[PDB]
């Protein structure tokens, strides 16, 4: 009897899912690379490290710019949080973690603030205003934090392995809004440009849009065959990126709800650690397993460059907001800036 | 180029630090902990500050006084709930009584507290027929192996004046979610050891961040087998992470756990429960190997790598020094170069 | 199985009920986007070596 109610809310599912694919397909009277096929492609342009930063002893597991287009931090599993300069390869500051492993790190707008996280299950915040010391640590997570972004000093959306993302009121320490529904691992996640939205990878092939304000999942998409490692938001908030173990990029768009445009290579096998646009969104920048960076047209669907600095696999990325450089962290220690 | 020179030193500073750091960093040994909850994965952790550090002192025992009667309060408490669910009458029908006021002095603290009423109530629920009746059926139910620990100490631990021992505090049960990192030394080498604790995840995701670490401990439960399966459960973990290839340089150390439960309980419960096709006699020592077999068999690198097993109770300070002692011998022989 | 099944059905009916744009006009939104600040990004337009930091 219980079996009875389950097979119909079984084929009411598969109804319903029926619906979005023919809405969706309904919805593709063009594609992106047909309209775009009149625009000129970036062709090859090549870049070079500029500056090798060093002093890590570790994995570095990720970066995270400073608004400034200046400041830049990373964490490592040695143990070790360091805030760089980029243009003077100074080392500004160096904080010891209680735990060594860190998933993830990121760095506040206003630049007061800095969070890191990983197997401790935490998100631990940092006050930058001699040294540093940790201000707030927010618990409650079950699983692995895989990632943080600051909408502002007092708050912060979280994502975890626990299958859940979360937005955090850092004043009172709490939880306010949390988010539901990922059948997988949360790897990443991305705020809209004006933080009313973001986007959030899994192990569960999907990507999902949540409304922050009334905490819910609005659009969810599809296609990846393996897990969402990376996600990151075109520039005008209308369209998101997506980096995966298939090897594979994909873009997608909201008002459409479905996929754009895939960005992959035969020959590329490796699973994609990182994804970043460019300040215009024409270039999209993706770190692989392979130890390399691919430059690719957003647009063109074409690879605009490659970018090889590193003897381990390209863990992070990063675009500075002024889009003058672009920042690779990897498995050997070394960050790379690169213009 | 100038004042901002005072910058560039401060740098310096730092990057002597960090080299500082890295090369005592180098010479500690890295040591994992893995398997399913309530492994005695928590015990061991505790056994290497008893062992190889100051131990647990007055204080450091008196920390875990409300943790004592938190674990025998929710024990009790666990049978009482299952009574029902067995359909297990009381043996006196006035223990009902007591349960229920049980049940709302477990309410008047979010910490466990002892008074003499509790201890009163708890103690009179113990010594209870249909509760005992309750307890020898707890195969069939989640339970506590503390449980019947702490229940037949009530009496010492219901004392105003108490502080638990040291065999107290090895004896109880805390999950955390976070993992927990601990420090010590040993015959002049630095260890960190690592628990996951309950990390609630898919393992595939951060299974790599672990590579290179010097041996994995792997604890087993050998008193699962009986448990609804819980063994066959704790095999297919094993044997995802014995043949993973991030570990293929690390050594795979396994414990099997609680072997003083085990004993015991194969008098009772048979193997056969848990491995049907097992036509050997039920004895400590030949189901035990039987198991082990099992476990070993897991490996399909056995042309390559090694499993190094041991028959363990974590509980037992002695015995896990002595076996402990063979661990370092493992990772000085397995690995130097 | 749980009553969550239930849940999920609810939420594919708000995935169900939404407003959705044929693709071109999304497609040309994010060319116009792109050839708009296509002068203001350092990766695609050449900034002189003088004035970057990386130089
Ligand atoms: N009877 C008995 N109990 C044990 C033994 N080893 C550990 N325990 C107890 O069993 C429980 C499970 O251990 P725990 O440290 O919590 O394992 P974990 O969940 O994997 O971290 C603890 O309460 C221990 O006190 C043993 O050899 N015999």
């Amino acid at each position: 009897s219980a079996m009875s109610e389950l097979d119909q809310l079984r084929q009411e599912a598969e109804q319903l899912k029926n619906q979005i694919r023919d809405a969706r397909k309904a919805c593709a009277d063009a594609t992106l690379s047909q309209i775009t096929n009149n625009i000129d492609p970036v062709g090859r342009i090549q870049m070079r490290t500029r500056r090798t930063l060093r002093g890590h002893l570790a994995k570095i597991y990720a970066m995270h710019w400073g608004t400034d287009s200046r400041l830049l931090v990373s964490a490592s599993q040695d143990g070790k949080l360091i805030i760089w300069d980029s243009y003077t390869t100074n080392k500004v500051h160096a904080i010891p973690l209680r735990s060594s492993w860190v998933m993830t790190c990121a760095y506040a707008p206003s630049g007061n603030y800095v969070a890191c996280g990983g197997l401790d299950n935490i998100c631990s915040i940092y006050n930058l205003k001699g040294n540093v010391r940790v201000s707030r640590e927010l618990a409650g997570h079950t699983g692995y934090l895989s990632c943080c972004r600051f909408l502002d000093d007092n708050q912060i959306v979280t994502s975890s392995g626990d299958t859940t993302c979360a937005l955090w009121d850092i004043e009172t320490g709490q939880q306010t809004t949390t988010f539901t529904g990922h059948t997988g691992d949360v790897m990443s996640l991305s705020l809209a440009p004006d933080t009313r939205l973001f986007v959030s990878g899994a192990c569960d092939a999907s990507a999902k849009l949540w409304d922050v304000r009334e905490g819910m999942c609005r659009q969810t998409f599809t296609g990846h065959e393996s897990d969402i490692n990376a996600i990151c938001f075109f520039p005008n908030g209308n369209a998101f990126a997506t980096g995966s173990d298939d090897a594979t990029c994909r873009l997608f768009d909201l008002r459409a709800d479905q996929e754009l445009m895939t960005y992959s290579h035969d020959n590329i096998i490796c699973g994609i650690t990182s994804v970043s646009f460019s300040k215009s969104g024409r270039l999209l920048l993706a770190g692989y397993d392979d130890f390399n960076c691919n430059v690719w047209d957003a647009l063109k669907a074409d690879r605009a460059g490659v970018l090889a600095g590193h003897d381990n696999r390209v863990s992070c990325l990063g675009v500075t907001d002024d889009g003058m450089a672009v920042a690779t962290g990897s498995w050997d220690s070394f960050l790379k800036i690169w213009n | 180029s100038a004042e901002d020179k005072a910058a560039v030193e401060r740098s310096k500073m730092i990057d002597r630090n960090l080299r500082e750091d890295g090369e005592k960093a180098a010479r500690e040994v890295k040591l994992l902990l893995l398997g399913a909850g309530e492994s005695g994965k928590s015990t061991i952790v505790k056994q290497m500050k008893i062992i190889h550090e100051a131990g647990y002192s007055e204080e450091e025992c008196k920390q875990y006084k409300a943790v004592v009667y938190s674990n025998t309060i929710q024990s009790i408490i666990a049978i009482i709930r299952a009574m029902g669910r067995l359909k297990i009458d009381f043996g006196d029908a006035a223990r009902a009584d007591d349960a229920r006021q049980l049940f709302v002095l477990a309410g008047a603290a979010e910490e466990g507290f002892m008074t003499a009423e509790l201890a009163g109530v708890i103690k009179r629920l113990w010594k209870d027929s249909g509760v005992q009746a309750c307890f020898n059926r707890s195969r069939e139910y989640q339970l506590n192996d503390s449980a019947a620990y702490y229940l037949n100490d009530l009496d010492r631990i219901a004392q105003p004046n108490y502080i638990p021992t040291q065999q107290d505090v090895l004896r109880t049960r805390v999950k955390t979610t976070g993992i927990v990192e601990t420090h010590f030394t040993f015959k002049d080498l630095h260890f960190k050891m690592f628990d996951v604790g309950a990390q609630r995840s898919e393992r595939k995701k951060w299974i790599h961040c672990f590579e290179g670490v010097t041996a994995i401990i792997f604890c087993v439960a050998l008193s699962d087998y009986d448990l609804v399966n819980r063994m066959h459960e704790s095999m297919k973990l094993f044997d995802s992470i014995c043949n993973n290839k991030w570990f293929t340089d690390t050594s795979i150390i396994l414990f099997l756990n609680k072997k003083d439960l085990f004993e015991e309980k194969i008098k009772k419960s048979p193997l056969t429960i848990c491995y049907p096709e097992y036509a050997g006699s039920n004895t400590y020592e030949e189901a035990a190997a039987y198991i082990q077999c099992q476990f070993e068999d897991l490996n399909k690198r056995k042309d390559t790598k090694e499993i190094y097993t041991h028959f363990t109770c974590s509980t037992d300070t002695k015995n896990v020094q002595f076996v402990f002692d063979a661990v370092t011998d493992v990772i000085i022989k397995n690995n130097l170069k | 199985s749980i009553a969550q099944a239930r849940k999920l059905v609810e939420q594919l009916k708000m995935e169900a009920n939404i407003d959705r744009i044929k693709v071109s006009k999304a497609a040309a939104d994010l060319m116009a986007y792109c050839e708009a600040h296509a002068k203001e990004d350092p990766l695609l337009t050449p900034v002189p070596a003088s004035e970057n930091p990386f130089r």
